[PDB]
């Protein structure tokens, strides 16, 4: 999967979410990247998100949207993103789950261009390209 | 500080400078966003979006996208085959139709409405890995 | 104030004692809002829910349907042909698959595979309005 | 579309949401019915709501979950159904289009029973079933 989020030079946000899915998923299946309060999620007057993980959890949480609204309710990006994982985490204990087996992570940015991004587990990248250049970052 | 753009993983950092050229020149963020993309669904060799990607279980790649600009009109695709580039598909779900979301048949059948044509979307890479995972 | 079950519009009041018949003798939430839709896409004459239904501009009787619980288990299943009951084959996407939605075909193999039956959705008096909707 | 949502005696919600969609709308449509943050969100920790009007405003919205988050936030069933719809018509005013041709609506119900909805336009009547009786109520 791929999503991507900008703001240009006008100050407006635009994102786009493209995958293929889970390799040998049931047919039929769909993910986060195509559900707009999931995959991807962008208000204008706020900010925009875009997720990574696994499909199942990002739908079940509605977690662009969750980012996004808790920008809203002032928290800066990288703010966001934490505080929305830490709300999945608490989900997948409720649920009984095994957070090893879980992987849900958001990038977010804010119409000041400030951006941040967070994620349950470790091994996520994610790719910056402001004015200071193109650079790779780790949650 | 803008722009910006923000993408998902390693192949975010090529599909970073496509969308810069649009960015770069102030052009519409949208532009940018899909040009971004465009280049990883076109890419063989990544394998998790587009034309390289791994199949469902019985072996037809299908592809999920959606996208949405400054003004709250989005567009998605799910469950789509033969299109490779789905993102623009959705696009033009947002701007050419009264929807938002067309899925399956439907979605392939708006998009050869739209002048995209049918490609065969599973590399023989893909179709090799999933005849091995077919045994295990 | 509990038990208490709300639905939409005024075929929700019928919808709503078969719920009740579930929450009244302390029944699970999950059972009764089941058992509560069903009644309306089990209904021929509710022609905006299941059975009956009015169609795609093609003719073809789609139907979409998700539930989630106290837990945060969520099933769906959207444009799918022939199951009267998209909420129970939701229900079982659920509660069988390690997914969250199937859509289109994909949804009625499930289906079929979970011992649904195949039916045609479509009431003469919805093929009727259809073809008049195609006439203007 | 019928959508469903129940408090049971053990204290739990749960709810279902149902659809044969638009009428004569193009194949493979999908509206908001089988979308998670959109026609359908419980947490039971807080509420649940489910949403009534045009598939794609509800979509666009992510109305149900916007609806949660608002009882989060300290909001009866009543008056998140209420701000909810507020900023859908704010929002609706920045895309340019007239109020009379969208309809979103949402009703909504918290932990302890309480329960509430709103609507852009009038003509919505949603049905309540509690220990005193079934009835139909208008938002």
């Amino acid at each position: 999967t791929i999503g991507m989020i900008a703001l240009d030079a006008q100050g407006n946000l635009s994102g786009a979410c493209t995958t293929s899915g889970m390799a040998y998923k049931m047919h039929g299946r769909v993910g986060d990247s195509p559900i707009i309060g999931a995959g991807l999620f962008v208000d204008n007057e706020i900010g925009a998100a875009t997720a990574t993980g696994h499909g199942e959890e990002v739908i079940r949480t509605v977690g662009t949207h969750l980012v996004v609204e808790l920008m809203n309710q002032g928290r800066t990006p990288q703010q966001a993103c934490k505080e929305a994982v830490e709300r999945i985490v608490k989900i997948v204990n409720r649920r009984g789950k095994n957070l090893k087996d879980i992987q849900v992570g958001f990038i977010a940015l804010n119409k000041k261009g400030e951006y941040g991004a967070y994620c349950i587990q470790d091994g996520f990248n994610f790719a910056v390209h402001d004015q200071k250049g193109n650079r790779l970052e780790t949650p | 500080n803008k722009p910006i753009v923000l993408s998902t993983w390693n192949f975010g950092l090529h599909a970073n400078v496509e969308a810069w050229k649009v960015l770069s020149k102030g052009g519409k963020a949208l532009d940018a966003v899909e040009k971004g993309v465009r280049l990883v669904e076109d890419d063989p060799t990544e394998r998790s979006v587009g034309y390289g990607g791994r199949p469902d279980r019985d072996g037809r790649v299908t592809l999920d996208a959606c996208i949405m600009d400054e003004n709250y009109n989005i567009g998605s695709v799910a469950c789509m085959e033969h299109i490779k580039n789905p993102i623009s598909v959705a696009r033009a779900v947002m701007e050419k139709t009264p929807h938002v979301m067309l899925v399956g048949d439907g979605a392939l059948e708006f998009a050869l409405s739209q002048g995209f044509k049918k490609e065969n979307l599973l590399t023989a890479e893909s179709e090799k890995e999933w005849k091995e995972w077919l045994k295990t």
